[PDB]
């Protein structure tokens, strides 16, 4: 059933990341093992096969990827998506520049850059409400009001630090 | 929360926003300067107009946070920058007028043309009509003509505008709590709240003068020496005690005495430090040049140019059917996209050039981790020094052999080396005094120490005392000579060229030390130096991040602009000249004149 998340045609923004729940299924993980299609395969758990699972997916900037791992400060791990210190499996990425980026700029993908407080492992926040650094209902353009969501703008010409990359976090239970 | 916490959160919004608009304006100019279409030129403005509107909006919005209520150096440093209040502090109508004043001057300078009184139909502009005359022609009169025409037609034309320009720009300057527009520029070198790393807008003038003194003797002698050689060139026009005539100095102002090599060369016999013909024989191409430069830095502990650089840059002139402006340029467009625009020919100069350019690109990468507003060289002159350090090492015969472009069995004889330095001196040391006296008069006009009706009686008073140069025809207030130079009539800090020059040698020295270097400080090539590169990076990676004096320490070893490393570079010359001047007279009389009348 893995063909449905990787190989998939459209991906979500980190802030509103999608989880898939795959049970009963049989897959050999050999679909993933062999392939110089991936650029990141850090597996904070193991790498074998007993043939048995959660499969979150999304898009981040290149230099953003290093935050899909236990620890890491944030902006992304603080505000969009957070892995637990422990309970883990694997993390997967791939340069989708040709797909998620254009020579003219693709601003469809978003991420969050302001929040009161950090996220909890595997938490999510789909709220889009004017943010002031101290409660108080904001009302743009009033000074110190910001919309907490931001676009990415993926151009094909940018550095590899700034290219779009799709992610799939595989969690085991 | 505190003015600080709101300001942290203000900048953060700005960084991410600027990133976008800036990358849009950048990208636009790239597409333009490489493909001068008609649709392309349009948005090249739009994007840039948007971005410039964004700052205006942002800067004046950053007025809300009183910087004098914050402490996290960086945050204060960033906001300080963002408060580019600038020339909006004027009334909308004064700013209108000012930007017209500016704009017209820029136009006049490029469009300005002069006509041959001896031929109605033939008429030339600075580039390339006059510049060719000023750099090549051995005819005293023809020279005297070009030089005068220019300062006469466009010079006088810019006299009224510059007059108004000064008052307004001074108004602008006084409004932001600066003494004058002069005191405004010295600003670039200012440092506050750190202890010992501090520097003030006054102390520049102190240090630029204290330094310019140690340079005199070398200058005086280089002066004396080219003087005597010129006397042969134009016999009967020069006085063996008197200043040099402004028009016989090799360009339109004698900014650089580079073009006099032709007739000041010590030993005309020793010939080709020039691999142009050797690169051509091994069928070197654009690709090879840049791949080799890339290798050079790699050699010192620095990164391969990005894949983005290799598949995005424009390394050759794309012929006709698609035209470009071919000035060699380093581009840091942001978003981790770096590139170079260079219409490469397989010649030594371009081999050299491209090492300089890949210098800034290397610098750009270094400090790109820094918060958006702190990406940029530690001061107006920092980026150029770093860029020129590369030209110094890649030029030595040591490197040229190392890379198989110099036939292995060449000798480094003493005569070829004198010849070299003199060529170096003509440019590097020719301009140093000419430059200082430039901003000296500019500085003064701005502090108001020069009455409008003595703007030339004071120009040339200094041109004769500091630079040792004289006007070939007398110039009253009708003319406005200091503004016949681009940098002046097109609004630019010029001291940059004086301080970079010093910097660049303080660098090469401490680096050749670090790299362990045997011979005279100029035989130095810092390749394979690894530990000598580390010391460079250590500062390259700050950008505008730390006070510039610290930025320097990290390389040289102290907190100030020191002159001796430049003098060391020229010991082998300086002495050979004291000798040459044996019977020549050293120094000049301000009183003597060409017209003399
Ligand atoms: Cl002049
Ligand atoms: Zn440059």
């Amino acid at each position: 059933p893995f063909g449905e998340v990787f190989n998939a045609t459209k991906f979500p923004s980190v802030y509103a990341w999608e989880r898939k729940k795959i049970s009963n299924c049989v897959a050999d993980y050999s679909v993933l093992y062999n392939s110089t299609f991936f650029s990141t395969f850090k597996c904070y758990g193991v790498s074998a096969t007993k043939l048995n699972v959660y499969a979150d997916s999304f898009v981040v900037k290149g230099d953003d990827v290093r935050q899909i791992a236990p620890g890491q400060t944030g902006v992304i791990a603080d505000y969009n998506y957070k892995l637990p210190d422990d309970f883990m499996g694997c993390v997967l990425a791939w340069n989708t520049r040709n797909i998620d980026a254009t020579s003219t700029g693709n601003y469809n993908y978003k991420y969050r850059y302001l929040r009161h407080g950090k996220l909890r492992p595997f938490e999510r926040d789909i709220s889009n409400v004017p943010f002031s650094p101290d409660g108080k209902p904001c009302t743009p353009p009033a000074l110190n009001c910001y919309w907490p969501l931001n676009d990415y703008g993926f151009y094909t010409t940018t550095g590899i630090g700034y290219q779009p990359y799709r992610v799939v976090v595989l969690s085991f239970e | 929360s505190t003015t600080e916490e709101l300001a942290k959160t203000f900048l953060e919004t700005f960084n991410y926003e600027a990133q976008e608009l800036s990358y849009q304006s950048s990208v636009a100019s790239w597409n333009y300067n490489t493909n001068i279409t008609e649709e392309n030129v349009q948005n090249m403005n739009n994007a840039g107009d948007k971005w410039s509107a964004f700052l205006k909006e942002q800067s004046t919005l950053a007025q809300t946070y009183p910087l004098q209520e914050i402490q996290n150096l960086t945050v204060k440093l960033q906001l300080q920058a963002l408060q580019q209040n600038g020339s909006s502090v004027l009334s909308e109508d004064k700013s209108k007028r000012l930007n017209t004043i500016l704009n017209t001057m820029s136009t006049i300078y490029s469009t300005g043309k002069v006509c041959n009184p001896d031929n109605p139909q033939e008429c030339l502009l600075l580039e390339p009509g006059l510049n060719e005359i000023m750099a090549n022609s051995l005819d005293y009169n023809e020279r005297l003509w070009a030089w005068e025409s220019w300062r006469s037609e466009v010079g006088k034309q810019l006299r009224p505008l510059y007059e108004e320009y000064v008052v307004l720009k001074n108004e602008m300057a006084r409004a932001n709590h600066y003494e004058d527009y002069g005191d405004y520029w010295r600003g670039d070198y200012e440092v506050n709240g750190v202890d010992g790393y501090d520097y003030s807008r006054g102390q520049l003038i102190e240090d630029v003068e204290h330094t310019f003194e140690e340079i005199k003797p070398l200058y005086e002698h280089l002066h004396a020496y080219v003087r005597a050689k010129l006397m042969n060139a134009y016999p009967s026009y020069i006085s063996p005690i008197g200043c040099l005539p402004a028009h016989l100095l090799g360009d339109m102002w004698g900014r650089f005495w580079t073009n006099l090599y032709s007739l000041t060369v010590p030993f005309g016999q020793k010939p080709n430090i020039d691999v142009t013909d050797a690169m051509v024989d091994q069928a070197w191409d654009a690709q090879r040049i840049f791949k080799e430069a890339e290798k050079f830095f790699v050699s010192v502990g620095l990164p391969n140019m990005t894949q983005g650089f290799w598949e995005n840059s424009m390394l050759t002139d794309p012929g006709n059917v698609q035209k470009a402006v071919c000035h060699p340029t380093a581009w840091d467009l942001g978003k981790g996209d770096f590139r170079i625009l260079m219409c490469t020919k397989v010649t030594m100069d371009d081999f050299l050039t491209a090492h300089h350019e890949m210098g800034h690109i290397q610098y750009d990468m270094a400090y790109a981790a820094q918060p958006f507003l702190l990406r940029n060289g530690a001061n107006e002159g920092f980026h150029e020094a770093v860029g020129e350090i590369m030209s110094l090492s890649a030029a030595t015969p040591k490197h040229l052999k190392s890379i198989g472009l110099l036939s292995p069995d060449f000798q480094e004889d003493n005569e070829t080396e004198i010849n070299f330095l003199l060529k170096q001196a003509l440019t590097i040391v020719g301009t140093l005094p000419f430059t200082y006296m430039l901003e000296k008069w500019r500085w003064m006009v701005f502090k108001g120490e020069i009455p409008k009706d003595q703007w030339m009686k004071k120009w040339w008073e200094m041109k004769r005392e500091i630079v040792g140069v004289v006007e070939p025809v007398p110039h009253d207030e009708t003319y406005c000579d200091p503004a016949s130079l681009f940098h002046v009539s097109n609004d630019y800090s010029f001291i940059r060229y004086y301080t970079r020059t010093l910097y660049q040698f303080q660098f090469q020295e401490a680096l050749c030390q670090a790299a362990k270097h045997e011979g005279p400080l100029h035989k130095c090539d810092i390749s394979n130096s690894t530990e000598a590169g580390q010391k460079l990076f250590n500062m390259l990676r700050l950008g505008k991040s730390e006070p510039w004096t610290l930025a320097l320490e990290n390389v040289v070893g102290a907190k100030n602009m020191n002159v001796r490393p430049l003098l060391n570079y020229f010991e082998p010359l300086f002495t050979w000249l004291k000798d040459q001047n044996k019977n020549s007279f050293v120094g000049w009389s301000t009183d003597w004149s060409p017209y003399a009348d």
